RNA sequence: GUCGUGCGUGGAGAGGGAACCCACU
């Protein structure tokens, strides 16, 4: 549900949580896009 | 898709690449057609797949798509290929930390 | 970033080539004007499409993401 | 902090090597191709080992199309010697990596065991429209076969119903890549295993960073450091070893870097090593033994079992740990194996949870068996193994540093080999070899020519003479006349009662005798079509009557439970000895008897020993590897009391050095004259053919 | 010209300004 801007690791923490990465002290706790299907067209 | 570059970016690049179209004539619009979901009597499907792996970031070409709907026999939206290395035409580049993962209607 | 996969001008696909002028640019150490006669540009406007391009997608992924 | 770091970063960069380059250079060769080289670049590129180095960028580059060459040897030998079962596969989706493609492929799981496909294989595939499915798959039809790809098994992964999802690792620019069309099946067949050739490959890209790189590349040893003549009269009294080889214990201990210690079979070379051990235990520390062949780590862990004394004379035995899969080691040091002693450490909707709970319970199964050989490693201070297997995943993953390494017959391999050890932080180094001995089992005479069969402690000793033992306590006098004068030029110095000691009932008898050389009047050897491998029954039934004939003569009075070993050349004449003798004897010959070969039973000790000669025909006018000196001078530094040499007498006279032998032989009225049933006097058939000989 | 070798896993509703700094017609 999240991942580390430098770990890149995944986190998912839940509510009341602390959004600090486990593997270092960064704290910028990046989210992966979403599962949902997108489409694009070249136009 | 994890790389630098936009969705909307890596889809209009794929959409100028050429496509083989010998069996045009064969082949039906869509909007003609009483389909669904894209069939394969109308249109061609092709799976783009790409990663580097911790170094040497990989570059993505023509050649790398692979048709996935059936033909029928057709030769018709194979990738063309006319550069001597025969790479084709370059689309993209991922680094390491960077996964692609698309597919492609014509 | 990428050289773009045909010219807005007339559409020819130019892309391709473009690691091929590299390499004539730097293994040959040919002239812009030779290397690209060469790769068989004649209209001017795929010469100023290849020429004027710059490489910004390898100064993007020199970043660790 | 900051050097701390750095020894870590350096640690995992050794540890973690990219293997891209590699896979890159080897796909790219042609498996039709018939030629000695993987490609046609010109010749020049290919340099003999320089003795010096200037910097490790001119050894890597000197060293690699070295191991490129002999890579693509062993992979020919492997097309042409090793006939695999060909299977079938259907070619999925293709993902575009570094400078490679990876194919996905649905394989049935029968298949993939019958097959022995692993994460760590390379196999060859090909697209054959016209081949008859009811027709036999077999290599030649590769070989016809124009199309034909290398990849590499990265991963291999079962899903439901029986399926393994195969990930196959190839290059782009191979054309190939336009017959994998989805949905399409294509014949891949396997062809030999890199997990060496990749280990080889991350030790010479890693040896930048190895502590010892200077040294290495210098080939420079560290001087000799002056010590107490108390301290070696201490060792040489508590290890009840000789001045030689207590001179030579002390001065490795004493100084850091590599030592280096030259002593012929039978000079104390694994007592030495045992020595070294005891007292580096008695002066928490680990030490990392690593011997070429699977037979040495055998032999030194069986030693070891026995105990190792330290400075005081007081017996103790810490725990040894043998790096290395049940089958290739020895059942006798079964129990020492790294998975033994793990294994002692630990040993609708309802449907749904029975299979969650199944899974969780495997998992913590998984999980304690890592725990514990986590705890073994970890507890474990001697740890041995080959120089290959030295370089298990297990012991990377675990971060575990070596500070002390020996190396036992370093002359038996290559330099990579002998480095691959030095990955774990190895900053002393002692190698045990004598050069006489075998070289490394090279597949090329190409890279022989260039120097690559020399071994790191070839090259060392030329650099600088390392410590040299002269005196022997295994071969019987007799036996060791020839080897000594021959081989050596003298400098070999029998111990002071070898004879006394060497006296066996046995002996007494006529036809046995501590050396004899036996003829074999009538015996022919037949080439295998696909190994290649020459193998005679006449010698096999020759050595079954002898066998039949000592136990006979002395089943009760004399146990030989690991005492009599038949050492053949070719793998293929070991292999029927052995079975003709299980079906003769039976299962006594598991324990009573050992089958190997002359490379492969390098460093062993027999009481007995029959070396069988497998060119037992005049007609072929060849007597193959046989004929250099370091073959025959292994062979017959095996035996302890007794040597049987099973030949044909006018095969072998062509030869310079086996001609010689013979002579030697006849001067000391050894030679002997065997055929088959010479030995029964039922068989008067062998007394004529005895008599018309004669 | 035949030689070694690595691994055991159901319907529903709904409030923010005042100032500062730039740009275009
Ligand atoms: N001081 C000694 N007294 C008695 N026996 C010795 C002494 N030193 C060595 N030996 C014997 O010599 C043998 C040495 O064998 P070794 O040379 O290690 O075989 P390999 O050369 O095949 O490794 C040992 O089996 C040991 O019994
Ligand atoms: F020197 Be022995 F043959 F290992
Ligand atoms: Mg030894
Ligand atoms: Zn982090
Ligand atoms: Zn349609
Ligand atoms: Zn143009």
């Amino acid at each position: 549900k999240y991942i580390c801007a430098e770990c890149s690791s995944k986190l998912s923490l839940s509510r009341t949580d602390a959004v600090r990465c486990k593997d270092c002290g960064h704290r910028i706790l990046l989210k992966a896009r979403t599962k949902r299907l997108v489409q694009f067209e070249a136009r | 898709n994890t790389t630098v570059l936009a969705d909307e970016f890596i889809a209009h690049r794929l959409g100028l690449i050429p496509l083989q179209s010998m069996d045009i004539e064969q082949l039906e619009y869509s909007r003609d057609c009483f389909c669904e979901d894209h069939c394969d009597k109308c249109s061609v499907v092709l799976t783009l797949q790409a990663f580097g792996e911790s170094e040497s970031t990989t570059n993505v070409y023509s050649k790398d798509l692979v048709i996935v709907s059936n033909l029928m026999g057709r030769n018709i939206g194979h990738p063309i290929i006319q550069d001597k290395e025969g790479n084709g035409v370059l689309i993209c580049k991922l680094r390491k930390g960077q996964e692609l993962k698309l597919t492609c209607v014509a | 970033m990428i050289v773009p996969v045909r010219c807005f001008s007339c559409g020819k696909v130019v892309g391709d080539k473009w690691e091929s002028y590299l390499n004539l640019l730097q293994e040959d150490e040919l002239d812009e004007g030779t290397a690209l006669s060469r790769l068989g540009l004649k209209r001017y406007c795929c010469r100023r499409m290849i020429l004027t391009h710059v490489d910004l997608i390898e100064k993007f992924l020199r970043y660790n993401p | 902090a900051e050097l701390a770091k750095q020894e870590l970063e350096h640690m995992r960069k050794r540890l973690n090597v990219d293997m891209n380059p590699l896979y890159e250079i080897i796909l790219q060769w042609d498996y039709t191709r018939n030629s000695e080289y993987p490609d046609d670049e010109p010749i020049g590129n290919y340099s003999d080992v320089k003795d010096f180095f200037n910097s490790p960028a001119d050894y890597q580059k000197v060293m690699k199309p070295l191991l490129l060459l002999e890579s693509w040897q062993g992979l020919c030998s492997s097309r042409d010697r090793e006939d695999y079962k060909p299977f079938s596969i259907i070619v999925g989706n293709r993902t575009a990596v570094s400078d490679f493609y990876d194919v996905y492929a649905s394989v049935a799981k029968q298949v993939i065991q019958d097959c022995g496909i692993s994460e760590s294989d390379l196999i060859v595939m090909a697209y054959l429209p016209d081949f008859r499915p009811d027709k036999r798959l077999s290599s030649d039809d590769f070989k016809k076969a124009q199309h034909t790809c290398l990849a590499k098994v990265r991963t291999l992964k079962n899903t439901k119903g029986g399926n393994v999802d195969v990930t196959l690792r190839i290059h782009r620019n191979h054309s190939f890549s336009k017959f994998l069309t989805l949905r399409s099946e294509i014949y891949c067949v396997k062809v030999m295993q890199m997990t060496t050739i990749e280990r080889e490959y991350s030790t010479l890209e890693g040896l930048e960073y190895y502590d010892l790189v200077g040294q290495i590349l210098q080939a420079k040893p560290s001087p000799p450091v002056n010590v107490d003549a108390a301290e070696i009269e201490t060792v040489k009294k508590s290890y009840k070893l000789n001045t030689s080889q207590a001179e030579a214990i002390v001065n490795s201990v004493s100084k850091e870097g590599f030592s280096l210690i030259q002593g012929p079979p039978g000079t104390g070379k694994t007592k030495t090593i045992l020595g070294i051990i005891g007292y580096f235990l008695s002066t928490k520390q680990k030490i990392l033994i690593c011997a070429p062949s699977n037979a040495a780590v055998d032999e030194i862990c069986l030693r070891l079992k026995s105990g190792v004394y330290d400075k005081q004379g007081h017996q103790f035995k810490p725990q040894l740990v043998r790096v290395g899969r049940s089958d290739v080691v020895n059942v006798a040091i079964k129990d020492l194996t790294l998975e033994e002693l793990v294994d002692k450490r630990i040993g609708g909707r309802d449907r749904d949870e029975m299979r969650e709970k199944n899974s969780v319970n495997y998992r913590n199964r998984d999980l304690d068996r890592r725990n514990a050989q986590a705890h073994i490693l970890a507890v474990s201070d001697i740890i041995c193994s080959t120089l290959s297997g030295s370089a298990h995943d297990v012991l990377a993953t675990m971060g575990i540093k070596f500070d002390t390494v020996i190396i036992d017959e370093a002359c038996q391999c290559t330099e990579l080999s002998s480095i691959i050890p030095l990955r774990y932080g190895g900053k002393r180094c002692i190698m045990v070899g004598d050069p006489n001995q075998l070289p490394p089992t090279v597949l090329s005479g190409a890279a022989s020519n260039f120097k690559y069969n020399q071994s790191l402690f070839v090259r060392m000793e030329k650099n600088s003479s390392p410590y040299l033992l002269d005196v022997q306590y295994r071969m019987h006098p007799s036996i060791s006349k020839f080897p000594s004068s021959e081989f050596y030029q003298g400098r070999l110095k029998d111990g002071p009662g070898m004879d006394i000691l060497n006296k066996r009932p046995w002996h007494q008898l006529e036809p046995l005798a501590p050396y004899k050389f036996f003829d074999i009047i009538s015996g022919r050897q037949e080439q295998n079509a696909k190994t290649m491998s020459y193998t005679n029954m006449e010698e096999i039934r020759v050595a079954i009557e002898l066998v039949d004939y000592l136990f006979r003569k002395f089943d009760n009075k004399i146990d030989f439970t690991g005492k009599i070993g038949i050492i053949s050349p070719y793998r293929e004449q070991m292999q029927k000895m052995r079975k003709e003798f299980a079906r003769y004897f039976g299962g006594m010959i598991n324990k009573s008897i050992d089958f190997n070969t002359i490379d492969g039973f390098q460093g062993q000790e027999k009481e007995i020993i029959l070396i069988s000669c497998v060119r037992a025909d005049d007609t072929k006018s060849s007597v193959g590897f046989l004929k250099d000196f370091r073959r025959m001078n292994v062979a017959l530094t095996r035996a302890k009391t007794s040597i049987w040499v099973l030949g044909h007498q006018r095969s072998l006279a062509k030869s310079k050095l086996w001609r010689d032998l013979i002579e030697d032989a006849k001067d000391r009225s050894c030679l002997a004259y065997a055929c088959s049933g010479f030995l029964d006097p039922r068989n008067n058939r062998a007394q004529s053919i005895l008599r018309k000989f004669n």
